[PDB]
């Protein structure tokens, strides 16, 4: 008897299991991991809030997402990232 | 003939320039740097005459707020001029570098 | 013109690189780190870090492109790894075909070859000066031929060893005896 | 009334979708999400934790070991370049220093 | 090899290029400049070859023959001359109605050619005199219409001004198969051009709403006359909603290249599977005008205010051409070597 | 373009030394200074054409300026 609570083991566990066939991972790690990803998101969607707020719009689109990720990370990391998210839209697509 | 020893010059300048207020930097060859180095991100841009203003504005305070914390890490080290390790090392405090 | 029958038209040699030029802690190789961390990253320094040119001593010698720090590891010599009684077979082959040995050992069981296969590590000269040594390490098992340094290494310096004839370093105290 | 495939693979993801498009509805970050950013930020995230997953995976089966401990996402990310830009001012939990001895010190 | 990935130079010697295509081999590149100059380079040794300063004034479509002699002109006085590859000197000349888009040879004969208005129907000439066959088309209510030849040369496909596609023949005008996409939900939209593979019959749909179809060039034949067919391949972008300019094949067929209008960039999908993979880029303010894929080898040759940029793989150097017995390894590689230690048929030296 | 990084001139550091309080100065200021002008006007400026690009529009309005000025986290008033 106790209150569900949101989190994101499974999909680390995924993740892990994809890119590392044999490594586990104990529990304080995915704690860290845990607030790494609450982190971004919080980063990511605040900076798109802040751009449509400035344009005079109402909508988040993935437009102004792909200009806050182009805002915030340093570099090549924003070069890999926009060709992963774009990629995963056009699949999304059709 | 009458030379003076050296250093009077120096202070009544740092009086007469910490009391009034301008601009130290001629706006020709800075506006022709903003418009130099804006050519490599996007070709054709054309800027206002206020967003020159402001840079320049931005620019000049943060230099002098470089130098003073220089001026102090310089008379700490127990000399008097300035030494580009002096720079090196507050920019390496502050968390910049 | 056209009147020179004239000699050194012969090479003797299979490795006709030499050409005209002969130009001579915020990593991971020179931390505190255990060993595999700093052996990963080897192989992405090391196929930069140094070129091979024309050296006065013998031939091609070793200069590298890149300031090296003291203690750092620089590159691996690794090749085919001969087991011993191959090695007397091979002397009396490239006796045969008049080429020099190129045999470093890990142990005194099992003798790694460089003249077959190999890479860029066989350009480094024997001198009685060195500037570097070498220390084996245990990557899982899989022993390796790891060179390091020994001082602060600027651009364009011959890399050289204690192998352990009349050497050509020409050194302050030297043996002039390889044995 | 058929079967209904999800939205977290059909993109061909690992994060979920719909989640994501909650926590924009629930937050007040604007009035009228759109259509696929969901889509397009759950995408970053799986780079970004695959990106540091990577190297701690790396350095747990360097130093030994089988399970990772924090002292591994420590070195995992101060090592780096660009995540050390990112992650500027973040402790990690039991973390621990890079070895970094200065040149004068020692003998 | 595949795909290009790396910028790999330029030719920036002729000022103020603005068109471009290829023969059928892949050797030969003509430029038509800003005011009339015809220039041709070399691509495996790369050197000028021929400038053909023809017109005084600027032209604004081009094309190779079959024989890899003869081209043909369109400058803004609608002159159609031929040339040649060994003199290079005016035959032909007369005036059109005004516009002039776009010219087609016919592919297993070079007498006739395809020519293109803007406000009229496409008309089809000959090579010995002025003669011209009239081609009907079914709205006749613009006459914006777009045509061109298919592959092997059995028939012209047609596109109208409000988006109905024809088939007709060469000569008789023999309407065997026609088509309606249904464009989006309510309007039916024109189409910029079409274009056609070398390896089977597969093509492209380039609408005027910026999305791309697939199909084939046989199973319009099957549907017959007013059929209803689905697209192969659905291609189009939602991010950046990215207009079209250019639109071409690779190799084989294997894979689609279609350069923006917008941001100056190159994509690659695949006529496969059916995703994008690749996204180039290149300066990052100009303005792209021209596309070619090169047909034997992955090269792509861009026009953007005169700079040609040519996509070339970035081939890597190594050993083993030098001594070839000695086998540059990676890593530790030991084993022993040998487990046991130790005819007159007259071939063609002139076999051209 | 090649010049103009040279172009901002020496008693003009001198005077923006002299505004600092700065009493005697070494022979390499000059070009330490000039390359940090470089790289901090390279960091706001990025970020410039950035809003510009995105906002749809083809010159570099004054709130761009402040608004990477107050992401950078050094904020100016007097133009808003
Ligand atoms: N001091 C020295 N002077 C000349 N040769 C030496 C030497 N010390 C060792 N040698 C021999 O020279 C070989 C070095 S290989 C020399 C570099 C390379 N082969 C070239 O093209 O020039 C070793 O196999 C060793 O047997
Ligand atoms: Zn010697």
């Amino acid at each position: 008897r106790k209150t569900r609570k949101e989190s994101y083991a499974i999909y680390v566990y995924k993740v892990l299991k994809q890119v590392h066939p044999d490594t586990g991972i104990s529990s304080k790690a995915m704690s860290i991991m845990n607030s790494f990803v609450n982190d971004v998101f919080e980063r990511i969607a605040g900076e798109a809030s802040r751009l449509a707020h400035y344009n005079k719009r109402s909508t988040i689109t993935s437009r102004e997402i792909q200009t806050a990720v182009r805002l915030l990370l340093p570099g090549e990391l924003a070069k890999h990232a926009v060709s992963e998210g774009t990629k995963a839209v056009t699949c999304y697509t059709s | 003939p009458h030379r003076y020893r050296p250093g009077t010059v120096a202070l009544r300048e740092i009086r007469r320039y910490q009391k009034s207020t301008e601009l130290l930097i001629r706006k020709l060859p800075f506006q022709r740097l903003v418009r130099e180095i804006a050519q490599d991100f996007k070709t054709d841009l054309r800027f206002q005459s206020s967003a020159v203003m402001a840079l320049q504005e931005a620019s000049e305070a943060y230099l002098v707020a470089l130098f003073e914390d220089t001026n102090l890490c310089a008379i700490h080290a127990k000399r008097v001029t300035i030494m580009p390790k002096d720079i090196q090392l507050a920019r390496r405090i502050r968390g910049e570098r | 013109a056209r009147a020179e029958v004239h000699l050194r038209k012969s090479a003797f040699d299979m490795f006709n690189f030499l050409a005209s030029k002969h130009r001579q802690a915020r990593r991971a190789t020179s931390m505190d780190l255990p060993m595999p961390m700093r052996f990963r990253h080897l192989k992405k320094t090391s196929k930069e870090a140094v070129g091979v040119y024309r050296s006065p001593i013998h031939g091609r010698g070793l200069f590298c492109k890149r300031n090296i720090d003291a203690g750092e590891m620089v590159i691996e010599y690794a090749g085919n790894v001969i087991r011993s009684i191959q090695t007397d077979k091979r002397e009396k082959y490239y006796d045969s075909k008049g080429i020099g040995c190129y045999m470093f050992r890990i142990d005194d069981s099992e003798v790694v070859d460089a003249t077959m296969h190999g890479n860029a590590a066989r350009f480094i000269n024997h001198s009685c000066e060195p500037n570097c040594y070498s220390r084996v390490i245990n990557i899982d098992g899989q022993k390796h031929i790891v060179i390091f340094a020994m001082r602060k290494i600027y651009r364009g310096e011959e890399l050289t060893y204690d192998y352990k004839l009349p050497c050509n370093c020409g050194a302050k105290k030297c043996r002039k005896f390889l044995n | 009334r058929a079967k209904a495939k999800t939205r977290s693979s059909r993109a061909g993801l690992q994060f979920p979708v719909g989640r994501v498009h909650r926590l924009l509805r629930k937050g007040n970050y604007a009035e009228r999400v759109g259509a696929g950013a969901p889509v397009y930020l759950a995408a970053v995230l799986e780079y970004l934790t695959a990106e540091i997953l990577e190297l701690a995976g790396n350095a747990a089966r360097d130093n030994k070991k089988t399970r990772i401990i924090p002292r591994h996402l420590q070195l995992a990310v101060r090592n780096d370049e660009e995540l050390n830009k990112l992650l500027g001012r973040v402790t990690i939990a039991q973390g621990g220093v890079l070895p970094n001895i200065q040149s004068v010190l020692l003998p | 090899q595949n795909y290009p990935e790396e910028a790999d130079g330029t030719l920036d010697c002729i000022s103020m290029a603005l068109t471009c295509t290829f023969n059928r081999w892949g050797t030969l590149l003509a430029v038509g400049c800003n005011d009339g100059r015809i220039v041709i380079w070399d691509f495996l040794t790369r050197g000028i070859a021929k400038i053909i300063s023809a017109h005084i004034h600027p032209v604004c479509s081009l094309c190779w023959s079959r024989d890899g002699h003869k081209l043909v002109s369109a400058s803004t006085d609608n002159i159609v001359s031929q040339w040649d590859v060994l003199s290079g000197d005016c035959d032909q000349r007369f005036r059109f109605p005004s516009p002039i888009l776009k010219v087609q040879y016919h592919p297993r004969d070079q007498n006739k050619v395809l020519v293109c208005p803007m406000k009229s129907a496409p008309v089809m000439l000959t090579l010995s005199d002025s003669k011209h066959v009239v081609l009907p088309v079914d709205d006749d209510s613009d006459l914006n219409v777009v045509a061109s030849f298919d592959r092997r040369g059995e028939y012209i496909y047609t596109g109208n001004a409000k988006g109905k596609i024809l088939v007709l023949k060469t000569d008789s005008q023999d309407l065997v198969a026609s088509f309606r996409v249904t464009t989006g939900t309510s309007n039916t939209t024109a189409i910029k051009s079409i274009e056609f593979a070398r390896k089977g019959s597969c093509f492209l749909i380039n609408t005027a709403d910026r999305i791309i179809r697939v199909y084939d060039g046989r199973e319009i034949l099957t549907c017959g006359r007013d059929g209803e067919p689905e697209p192969m391949q659905k291609l189009q972008d939602l991010v950046n909603r990215t207009p079209w300019k250019k639109c071409c094949f690779s190799g084989d067929g294997e894979y689609i290249v279609a350069g923006s209008a917008r941001q100056h960039a190159l994509y690659i999908w695949e006529k496969s599977i059916g995703n994008l993979v690749k996204i180039l880029h290149g300066t990052r303010g100009e303005l792209l005008l021209d596309v070619a894929w090169h047909p034997v080898r992955p090269i792509i040759a861009s026009i953007s205010s005169g700079v040609v940029s040519i996509w070339a793989q970035n081939q890597v150097e190594n050993w083993s051409a030098f001594a070839p017995d000695f086998k540059e390894l990676d890593e530790n590689v030991e084993y022993e070597e040998r487990e046991s230690e130790f005819e007159d048929e007259e071939v063609d030296v002139t076999s051209v | 373009l090649r010049d103009n990084i040279q172009g901002i001139t020496k008693p003009a550091i001198r005077r923006l030394a002299r505004r600092g309080g700065v009493k005697r100065i070494s022979g390499l200021i000059y070009e330490e200074t000039r390359g940090v002008l470089k790289v901090f006007l390279e960091n706001v400026i990025r970020d410039a054409v950035t809003y510009t690009e995105h906002a749809k529009r083809k010159t570099v309005t004054a709130m761009d300026v402040v608004y990477a000025l107050k992401r950078q986290g050094r904020t100016l008033y007097g133009f808003g």
